[PDB]
RNA sequence: GAAGACAUUGUCAGGUGG
RNA sequence: UCUAAGGGUCGGACGAUCAACUUAGAACUGGUACGGACAAGGGGAAUCUGACUGUCUAAUUAAAACAUAGCAUUGCGAUGGUCAGAAAGUGAUGUUGACGCAAUGUGAUUU
RNA sequence: GCUUGUGACGGCCCGUGAAAAUCCACAGGAAGGAAUAGUUUUCAUGCCAGGUCGUACUGAUAACCGCAGCAGGUCUCCAAG
RNA sequence: GAUGGGGAAGCUCCGUUUCAAAGGCCUGACAGGCCACCAUCGAAAGGGAAUCCGGUUAAGAUUCCGGAACCUGGAUAUGGAUUCUUCACGGUAACGUAACUGAAUGUGGAGACGUCGGCGCGAGCCCUGGGAGGAGUUAUCUUUUCUUCUUAAC
């Protein structure tokens, strides 16, 4: 049993003054400091995680490039791949209502 | 009021709520921080400015997620809805009305409490309701109400059995609490 | 009845191309060794036309008319159907089982439909089609 | 670091007008059972990032080392 | 097993607070917890949680109700009335 | 929009009044 | 010093290999002492009080005192109730609205 | 096995347990641009630069506060057999 | 906690976006047009761009030295890709690859979030088999007892 010293100044056991510990080549133990996890993005319709894209930290997506943070289809990087399906064929079926209730209402001003 | 979301408010009487109605749309119900009842997140289209303006009701029973509201004057009668009171006959159950028009709500606010319309006075528009206490009271037409009870009637039937759960009570809304 | 045709256009669903419209030429109701189940053959675009005024130039409108077709393999439940329809008979060869393989010949199987497409929506047969399906 | 699989892809990072310097490294390992084999490792100091090649051959080696050019400053070990 | 006679689901809290009061909060403690049936999937997957929400899992759906129960007899009441009441002014 | 020569504001005089 | 039971991994009724401390059971033995040290509840029959966890008079008092959830009453519908400011184009409760806001006697229960 | 981190679940409440700077994407499509040549610097390579201040030490029955080198007090991590 | 403003005999006070002409652009021939806030201060324990090892001194090191990576902000050449079908292709789809233009405005995501319980996973430490080295007990026994056998950032 070797003990180990926080390297940076910050004593307390914070969310982010975490302790990872990693034996070395010179044979001495050391504080190693993680930084916090990621999360998955997630949908503005479905509350869901949505997949293809990597959990990264939000300046860190900076560096990456397009693909990482994208799929390839419409609503790519924010979108569960359900419900777009859904909300596209609302947008179609109430595009054709819109022709339904153009019928019903030159119909009745036909028949004023 | 840390986590206080927002005032449990109404729409303002824009020409749209004067001259008609506006389909308005509900995106979640959440729990208010201190709050006998709960509120909605729910959302309009701004017909001035290209944006989605949201705006902050409470929450009456049977309300859902995944609703629309029709709202203004010319709005059918259901739930959730809101009118100004001269379009509905008496009876019409509401909440969260209005003592002026457009002041966005002080009666019949909270949990499942309510208010009944009883009377008209059509010519010289006034509109005539009973309050939660009883007090009858005749206010104008225009000024608005929203359709059915605050959710959450029964709140208050459940004792509490300890102090600590109280002390949690009163922790978030005022320290009022121990009492000499 | 059988009312999917070859004739008949559609959207699609899912796989990089939804929200864009297409069209049938190939049904197979028991699909093939590949493609183990109901597909269609069909084609469609990938860059809608953007719309004209009366005030654009010549160039202005050929910059904005220019499109992308594609060509792809679906199963029918990725798809949704139309009450709509289209001419089909003009690229109904040149598209098979087989054009799908060596982009040779893809790519010209392409061409006939951008120039197909292009020529139809000058003088808009379909307008309906031709305008994105918005969302 | 990097590792590389291809030296027609290596051949152009030590002609690259970024490197000055590389160097050579040897490693004694055993295969599976096999045999005690010297082992090659060609390094080259990429200035953004270093490149190596790890290589078991020798004959290898002695052909690369003659194929590469003159000027290139290298050492051992 | 049914481990006890009459004190049933509220025993965690003991024998403290009168059986008095324990009665009351026993009946309002196994009105909030249980699973309650969805007006859309028709399934007993419905929680609540901060108190005056009831949450469908399945299909995601939510939906205000009393405090202790999905709904109530003055939910009932003027669900009924309105039923009436709409079709009379409408037409 | 409400309200309007009243309100109110500035100044004076009764009852009550730790 | 022994016995039994409690397992994985590999093969098509069971078998080969691999490893753990948990309990139970039968003997033999000696200061007839063995949780051996250290660490570690004394218990019970009657009477009264406050319902309880809890809080305090540090520096003479740690309760039969204080709060507590409950019960019942009373007031207020916004130009409102409580409360404050040198005065204001002031200010809290209030991002609230009678299942609320506030002051009451009293303190679980049966009656 | 001990400590610690994370994950998928469950309970828990009239308690449901923060907001912003910043970063990214998406829809949207003003407009720009090649055929004898351009476009792409969110891919890879390649070049220069990264300023001010703190940084030692003890952190206690001698390094601080208690008139003091006072059997007192002061938040916290590592924690073996 | 300023300014506006209003009070206060007055020192200075109420208030923090509100009884305000508060500020900047975008083409485009001094004229047209769009946008809407409001200051600012407050966390060396909250959010947050990015680094490790070894060595080194009388005394410090994620600071120096030796080696090896990363972040941001710039300019700009090349390679690669896309294109005479100008803004890639593939895969049913989940999604993928080395890239694969895009403003104003809009929408969404991360940052962004409780306590406790049990269950899985892995990290470190602990027990230790065999082998190779070094030390120690050996009057007597012990193929024994102790220590080393490690490997970061990226
Ligand atoms: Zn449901």
């Amino acid at each position: 049993a070797q003990r180990v010293t926080f390297r940076r100044r910050n004593p307390y056991n914070t969310r982010s003054n975490k302790i990872k510990v990693v034996k070395t080549p010179g044979g001495i133990l050391r504080a190693q400091h993680v930084k916090k996890l990621a999360t998955r993005p997630k949908c503005g319709d479905c509350g869901s995680a949505l997949q293809g894209i990597s959990t990264l930290r939000p300046r860190q997506y900076a560096t990456v490039s397009k693909t990482h943070k994208t799929v390839s289809r419409a609503y790519g990087g924010s979108r569960c791949a359900n419900c777009v399906k859904e909300r596209i064929i609302r947008a179609f079926l109430i595009e054709e209502q819109k022709i339904v209730k153009k019928v019903v209402k030159e119909q009745t001003e036909a028949a004023k | 009021t840390r986590l206080r979301q927002g005032a449990a408010k109404l729409r303002t009487l824009d020409y749209a709520e004067r001259h008609g109605y506006i389909r308005g749309i509900v995106k979640q119900i959440v729990h208010d921080s201190g709050r006998g009842a709960p509120l909605a997140k729910v959302v309009f289209r701004d017909p001035y400015k290209y944006r989605l303006r949201e705006e902050i009701f409470i929450a009456n029973e049977g309300v859902h997620t995944g609703q629309f509201i029709y709202a203004g004057k010319k709005a059918s009668l259901n739930v959730g809805n809101v009118l100004p009171l001269g379009s509905v006959p008496e009876g019409t159950i509401v909440s969260n009305v209005e003592e002026k028009p457009g002041d966005r709500g002080a009666l019949a606010r909270a949990s499942g409490n309510y208010v009944i319309i009883i009377g008209h006075n059509p010519d010289e528009n006034k509109t005539r309701v009973r309050l939660p206490s009883g007090a009858k009271k005749v206010i104008s037409s225009d000024a608005r109400g929203v359709i059915g009870v605050i959710a959450g009637g029964g709140r208050v039937d459940k004792p509490l059995l300890k102090a600590g759960r109280a002390f949690h009570k009163y922790r978030l809304k005022r320290n009022s609490w121990p009492k000499t | 009845a059988k009312f999917l045709k070859a004739g008949k256009v559609a959207v699609v669903v899912r796989g990089r191309y939804a929200g864009k419209k297409v069209v049938i030429v190939k049904p197979h109701d028991e699909g093939s060794k590949s493609h183990p189940f109901g597909h269609a053959l069909v084609a469609g675009i990938e860059r809608y036309p953007l719309k004209v005024t009366k005030k654009h130039g010549a160039k202005k409108v050929a910059k904005r008319t220019k499109i992308k077709p594609f060509i792809k393999v679906v199963n029918y439940n990725h798809l949704l159907p139309t009450r709509y329809t289209l001419d089909v008979e003009a690229f109904k060869s040149v598209v098979s089982t087989e054009t799908f393989e060596q982009p040779s010949q893809r790519e010209e199987a392409k061409k006939v439909v951008k120039k197909a497409f292009e020529e139809r929506h000058q003088a808009g047969k379909n307008q309906w089609f031709f305008s994105k399906l918005r969302f | 670091a990097r590792e590389i699989t291809d030296i027609k892809q290596f051949l152009e990072l030590t002609r690259r007008a970024d490197v000055k310097t590389a160097t050579v490294k040897i490693n004694k390992k055993l295969n599976k059972a096999g045999k005690p084999f010297r082992q090659t490792k060609f390094k080259v100091r990429g200035s953004s990032s270093l490149y190596t090649l790890v290589i078991n051959d020798a004959g290898k080696a002695k052909k690369l080392i003659q194929s590469l050019p003159p000027t290139l400053k290298v050492n051992r070990l | 097993a049914k481990r006890t006679k009459k004190v049933g689901i509220t025993g965690k809290y003991g024998v403290r607070y009168g059986s008095s009061l324990r009665r009351q909060v026993k009946k309002l403690e196994i009105q909030q917890h249980a699973r309650y049936d969805c007006s859309f999937c028709g399934k007993k997957t419905v929680k609540r949680g901060a108190a005056g929400i009831w949450t469908c899992s399945c299909c995601k759906k939510t939906v205000a109700g009393g405090a202790y129960t999905v709904s109530t007899a003055a939910a009932a009441t003027v669900r009924s009335t309105i039923r009436r009441l709409r079709e009379m002014v409408e037409a």
